[PDB]
């Protein structure tokens, strides 16, 4: 577990636990995807890792 | 998208709900970033490589 990709997987989880109009759930399932992806992954602990 | 993450941050904003607003910015700022891209770029690349050697071996 990366403290980076749990940390705004949380906030993402949130965020589609509060907003429940139709386009900002379909918007949040976008992005958990986004963030649940491993090239996305592999990519933001590596720029996380080198700032 | 950056749209996507726009528009979230302005729907909570009018929920009164502000606990993400710094998060979405740096999420933002992140994909918006130029070694970022330098990087997601660069590993596509290296992945379809490896995706090409993969066939290669039958």
């Amino acid at each position: 577990q990366d403290p980076d990709v749990e940390d705004l997987f949380s906030s993402l989880k949130h965020i589609q636990h509060t907003l429940v109009d139709s386009q900002s759930q379909e918007d949040i399932s976008l992005l958990l995807q986004l963030v649940q992806n491993r090239d996305f992954q592999n990519a933001f602990k590596i720029h996380n890792a080198v700032t | 998208v950056l749209q996507v993450l726009d528009r979230l941050k302005m729907k909570l904003q009018e929920k009164g709900d502000t606990s993400q607003n710094e998060k979405l910015s740096m999420f933002y700022e992140t994909l918006k970033s130029p070694l970022f891209n330098q990087i997601l770029t660069l590993q596509q690349s290296i992945k379809q490589l490896k995706g090409q050697l993969n066939h290669i071996l039958e």
